[PDB]
């Protein structure tokens, strides 16, 4: 009953960001690229640093 | 309930590129301009270290 819950707020939070419009579904696929990219650069720099250790 | 848990994985983690935006379109795009601007900046962050160990 915590379970379906919690997928359940899941869900809702997902049909609340579709509740938006493809604009920001757009903005969404656009922000996942850009937050990969960035942890892309972000664990490079941070194995560099481990690596000048 | 294990497979609930199981199939909880990757709908958090396609729901994870979610939390980071705002219900807000117009400040969504107001602070996409600095999500732009500092992608371009870590596009160069790593090149002064990189300038340290060649020089």
């Amino acid at each position: 009953h915590l379970q379906e819950q919690d997928m359940e707020n899941s869900r809702q939070v997902l049909n609340s960001y579709e509740v938006l419009g493809e604009e920001f579904d757009r903005l969404v696929k656009e922000y996942t690229v850009l937050k990969q990219a960035t942890e892309n650069k972000r664990w490079a720099l941070q194995e560099f640093s481990k690596v000048y250790r | 309930l294990a497979r609930l848990k199981q199939q909880t994985i990757p709908l958090k983690k396609k729901l994870e590129s979610y939390l980071d935006l705002m219900p807000n379109p117009s400040l969504a795009q107001v602070k996409i301009e600095e999500a732009k601007r500092e992608l371009d900046s870590i596009e160069a962050e790593l090149t002064r270290r990189v300038d340290m160990m060649e020089l």
